[PDB]
C-alpha cells in the first residue's frame, strides 16, 4: 500500500454531526442565544477564508421553513462567550437562499464577506432573530454547513494541527 | 473598522425604533415615502454604493371579495398582474404572485394560474357564499427611490435622479450574481440624519396584516450597506 | 448628510411608463405604422451603444404572443418621423427570443448589432411586420425594454445633460 | 454601408415578390427546391459567411387520421421522430415537437407524450367517430444544402459540398450562442441571383395549411446575412 | 501500463466474487461497512486519487405500508427527504426521489410532488385497501468514508479523516465535469488488499429487492479508478 | 456569383447516413464485432485530434437507455478488421452521458484522448461490451456521432482529398 | 528453464480452470472464441512460435 502525504492544511467542512459543535432549540424574538454553537477542538486552528460559502437551513418543528424576515448573524467570540463587534461576518437574512439549490448552484452560494480565523479555544456563534407571533426552530431538522468541499466551485475549511507547524502560534497570536 | 451588513424593513442592527414604516396614497399619486432608516446613536457613519450592494424588495397589496352561491374560482383585480420573472407556472416561481386566505376556512388557498395579461387571477378552491377572503397579489406600475434628511424633515439632496420601476424590479430574477440588481447613487450619512425609501404608484400596498400564512410581514425590504463600526 | 458627485454619463434605461416615448395599437401587415416612437428629450444626449441588450414583449389582445415569422425593426430617423437606411440596428425577428428568460439569461439576452446615439432632437422607431390572416397587437399588454442597468451582465443606456460638458456640442 | 440582418421565408427586406417557396417530393428521393431568394434591384450585393451568420430552420409535415368509435389516444407515423434537442416531456421544449387539430371541434390538441423511438405519439383528448383531424409533426431523417444560380436557372457553384442533416439541425438546440448552427461556406451575389435551399428527404413538409393554430405559417427559415445597402 | 476504468458495486472487471455489498444497522448508530472491494489475483496494484476520480453513489431505502379503505394518496416516511438536486417537480430530476409498486398489482406507481419539508410524499395513484405496497424513496443524514485493510480485517490508515454527507452528496448535480465531485485522498493498494467504502447514517438501505422496475439493483456506486493493467 | 476557394482541409462530421460507414445490431456478453464499423473512403485522408468530441447515443430495441454499466471502445485497426493495441482512443462507459445535454454542453461533452488518422483504406471500430442478462443493442435506433462542427465550442473531424496534396503520401506512412 | 510442453482443450499442466471452451454461433456469422487458455500464477510466461510447433485440432 501507499498513500500520499497530504499537507498540514487540510480542506474540511462542518456540519451538526462533529463533536465541536452544539446547538438547541430557539422560540421567537430571541437574539441571545446561539441557536448553534462551535468552538476550537485542541491543539488545532481552523481557518475560514473571506469567500467561504455559508448554508444555514433552518426549520419549523412541523417541517416548514419560517419568515424569511427572521435574521441569521455568524459571529465570532472571544472566550467565555464574549461577543465582539469587529471580525462578525455573515449578517443575512433567512429568506432569499432557494434551499433546493442553495450549496447546489455557485450563484445560491452566499459566502461570507471578511476573512476569519479560530484559535485552538475560541467560539462561534449563530444568533437568530425571528419576528414575534411566529413558529420557532427545531433542531431535530435544523442544519448549518459552511465551506464547500468536494466541488470546484466554493472555498473548504482550513485545518491544522497546531502542534505541526512552529509559526502555528504566531498565526493565532495574528488571528 | 468596516463591515458589509444587511439592512431589513424591521429591527437587525437598529431595533426597530429608528425605523419607520408607512403606506402610500392611491387618490393623490404622490411620491411618497413608504419606509425610512435613521441612524442610530451607537454608529459612526453608513455608507451606501451603486453597483456595490446588493437588494430586495418585494411589496405586495390587499384586495377581498365577497363569497357567493356563483362558482366564482376567479377574480379581477386593480392592479396589473404579471408572473414573477415570467412564467405562466405556479409552484416554479422564486415566490408566489399571489397568496389567497379565507377567513372562515383558516387555511391557505392556492393558486393554479392566471391570465397575467389583464387584471386576472384564478383560484383553486370553491369559496361558499358569504364567506370572506382577503388576497395579496403581486404590485406592478409604480416608481421607487431614495432620499435622505439631516435630523429636521429637510431635504439636502437626492441619491439618484431618475427613478427605477418596481415592475422591472420583480421583472428581474433576484438574488442572482450577475444578475443582481444594483442601483446608481453614493451616499452616506451620520448620526441621526435618514435615508428614505419612497414610492409612487397607485395600489395600496401593506406592511402588516396578522392572518397572512406565509410569514407575518407580508412585503420586505433587504438591502446591502457598508458600516463604519 | 453626503451624496457622491456621480458622473454625468448616467447609466439607464427606456421603457413604456415614461414621457419621451408612446405608443399605438396596430393590426396587420403595417409596416409604416410605428408601433412605438421614442424621442430625444430637451438639452440631453442619449447613447445607446452597439452591445446594447434589446427587448420586445409584444402581446395580442387576449394575452397571447405573436406569429414568431412576425418582424421587429429599430430604427432611427431624422427628424419629422423620416426614416434612414444609415444607422438602422435590429432587424429581427418577433420569434426566437424564449420571452420567459429573455432579460433573466444573458444567453437569451439578444443584442444589437452597431452603435446609435440620440442628439436631443432626434426620433427612433419600432416598425414591427406582421403576416395577414394574424392577430393584432395590443397596447397594453405591449412593451419595449433596452439597456441592462442593475447587473453585471448586458449594457446600458448611457445619457447626459447637454448643458453641462462643453464638448457635447462636437459629439452631438 | 454594410449591415447584419435576417430574412425569412416571407417579405422582409425583399418583398415577397423575390421570394419564392416549394414544396419537396416522395416517390423519387430528389434534391429539391424548397426555397429560394433572388437579389432584388435595389441592393448592391448580398453576402454570406459561416461561423459569423446564425440560422433557424424549422420544418414540418401533415398527416391525417380517421376517427373511429374505438379510443385511440394514439397514432402511428409516417415519419421519423424523436423530441426537440431530446426530453420525454412535452412543455419543456423550446417547441412543440408535434400539434393537432380537429376539424370538427376547431381547438387546439394537447399532447402528453411518445415513445421517440418508432413512429408514434400520444393524443391526450379522445377523438370521436367520423371527426376529422390534422397533424403536423417534426420532421426528421433529410438533408439540407445550398446553391447559386445565375439569373437562367443555371448553377455555377455550390457553397458547402457535404450536406448537413436536419436530424442533428433539430437535435441542437438552437438560438444559444455558443451552441448556435453556423454552416461553412463563404458566398456572395449580385442583382437578380438567386440562392436556393434545397431539401432531400422523403417526407412531405409544408409551409401553409391555413388551419394551422401557432401562427399561419407552420415552418419557417430565419438566417442572418450581411447586405451592402 | 496504466489505465483509467470504472468499477461497480457488482462483477466489472473484479468478478463478483472479491466484491461484497452489506446493510447498515439501525438502532445503534455505527460506522458499518456496505461495500468493499477486494484487489484480486491478476492485478499489480490499485490506486485512487481526489480530484482526480470522479464518483457516483445513488442509495435508497425500503418502506412498505397497508392499504384502506381512505383514499390515502400521501405517505410519511421515517427518513429525512429533499428533492434530487433540489426541484418541486418530478421527471425534470436526473432521476426520481422515489419509486413505488404495488404487489397486488405489478405496475410502476407514479409520483406527483411532496412538501420535501417534512418527511412527506404523495401519490398519484388510488391504492385498494388490502393492497400491499412497497416504496423506496431517497435517503437522507448520513456519512461516507474509506479505509483500508491489509488482507486480515486489520486496519491500517483512512483516506481522508473527515466523512461527506451522502446529503450534500444528493444535492449536487451528479455527472458534470467542473460540477462534478471528486473527494480527497492518495490510497493505494496491491493483491488481496481490501478497500472498504462505510456508512454511519439510521436508515437501513437496501441493494436487492427482486421486485424493482428501474433496474434489478436498487442503489447503486460507480467509482473511477487507476489501475497498473 | 462568387464562391471562396475553401482549403482543402475541410471541418466535417460523421454520423450514421454516410456511405463509408455501417452498423449491425448487438446481443449480450458480446465484445468481439464492432457495432459500428468506419473505412477510408478512397482517395481521402481523414484526421481526428486528440480533443475531438465523442457521442454514442445507443438504444435498447423497445427504446430504453442500456445498463450504464456497459463499455464502449473506440479502437483503430490495421486492415483486414485486425485491430491494435496502440491507437486506441476513448475507452468510455455507457453510462455518465446525459444524453440530453451531451453534445449539447461542453461539460458533458466527452472528447477523445489522444489524437487519431485514418489513411485512405483503414478501419476504425466501435466495440461494446454489455453485460449478461441484459437487453441488446437495436441499430435503428443507436446512433454514433464524432466532431463538432457548427458551433465555437469542440472541434471538428478533419479531411482532405489525397490527391491534392503532395505530402498526403508523407503524413498518411507517418500515421 | 526451457521446455517444450504440448496444450490440450482439458486440464493438463493448467488444471482446467484457466482454460474455457465455448460453442460457436450459426445464424450471426461471427468471430467467435471457441477456446482460450490464460497463463497461470505459477508460470513466468509462455511462448508460441510458428514454424517451430506443431499442432492439431479435430
Amino acid at each position: 500500500p501507499e498513500i500520499g502525504n497530504n499537507g498540514a492544511e487540510k480542506q474540511i467542512s462542518l456540519h451538526k454531526g462533529q463533536p465541536f459543535i452544539d446547538t438547541q432549540d430557539v422560540g421567537a424574538a430571541d437574539p441571545n442565544t446561539p441557536a448553534v454553537t462551535i468552538e476550537g477542538p485542541s491543539d488545532y486552528v481552523i481557518a475560514i477564508d473571506a469567500g467561504t460559502p455559508v448554508a444555514p437551513e433552518f426549520r419549523d418543528a412541523n417541517g416548514d421553513k419560517l419568515d424569511p424576515s427572521t435574521r441569521v448573524t455568524i459571529q465570532k467570540c472571544d472566550k467565555q462567550g464574549n461577543p465582539l463587534g469587529d471580525g462578525i461576518v455573515f449578517s443575512d437574512t433567512l429568506g432569499r437562499f432557494e434551499y433546493s439549490k442553495m450549496r447546489s448552484d455557485p450563484d445560491y452560494m452566499r459566502k461570507t464577506t471578511t476573512s476569519l480565523m479560530i484559535d485552538e479555544r475560541e467560539i462561534v456563534k449563530i444568533f437568530v432573530e425571528v419576528p414575534p407571533n411566529a413558529n420557532g426552530m427545531d433542531a431535530d431538522n435544523s442544519r448549518i454547513t459552511i465551506g464547500d468541499d468536494t466541488s470546484d466551485y466554493g472555498k473548504a475549511v482550513g485545518i491544522v494541527e497546531h502542534g505541526d507547524l512552529s509559526p502555528a502560534e504566531s498565526k493565532a497570536v495574528r488571528q | 473598522q468596516t463591515q458589509e451588513y444587511t439592512i431589513n424593513h424591521t429591527g437587525g442592527v437598529l431595533g426597530d425604533s429608528y425605523v419607520t414604516t408607512a403606506s402610500n396614497q392611491t387618490s393623490p399619486q404622490r411620491e411618497t415615502a413608504v419606509l425610512s432608516f435613521e441612524c442610530p446613536r451607537k454608529f459612526e457613519e453608513i455608507n451606501y454604493v451603486g453597483q456595490r450592494d446588493a437588494t430586495r424588495f418585494v411589496p405586495r397589496t390587499t384586495e377581498s371579495i365577497t363569497g357567493s352561491a356563483n362558482d366564482d374560482t376567479v377574480v379581477d383585480l386593480t392592479a396589473n398582474i404579471q408572473p414573477v420573472a415570467g412564467e405562466e407556472v405556479i409552484a416554479e416561481q422564486d415566490y408566489p404572485v399571489a397568496v389567497a386566505y379565507n377567513v372562515t376556512q383558516g387555511v391557505e388557498v392556492d393558486v393554479v394560474d392566471a391570465d397575467y395579461a389583464a387584471d386576472t387571477v384564478t383560484l383553486g378552491t370553491n369559496p361558499a357564499d358569504g364567506d370572506e377572503v382577503k388576497v395579496w397579489p403581486i404590485m406592478s406600475d409604480g416608481d421607487v427611490q431614495f432620499r435622505l434628511i439631516n435630523q429636521f424633515g429637510q431635504e439636502e439632496g437626492r441619491v439618484y435622479p431618475w427613478s427605477t420601476p418596481l415592475y422591472r424590479w420583480h421583472d428581474f430574477p433576484q438574488l442572482k450574481r450577475g444578475r443582481e440588481i444594483n442601483l446608481h447613487g453614493s451616499a452616506s450619512w451620520s448620526e441621526n440624519e435618514t435615508l428614505e425609501i419612497l414610492l409612487d404608484a397607485p395600489q395600496a400596498l401593506t406592511w402588516e396584516d396578522s392572518d397572512y400564512p406565509r410569514g407575518q410581514y407580508v412585503t420586505t425590504l433587504e438591502q446591502d450597506v457598508e458600516i463604519t463600526l
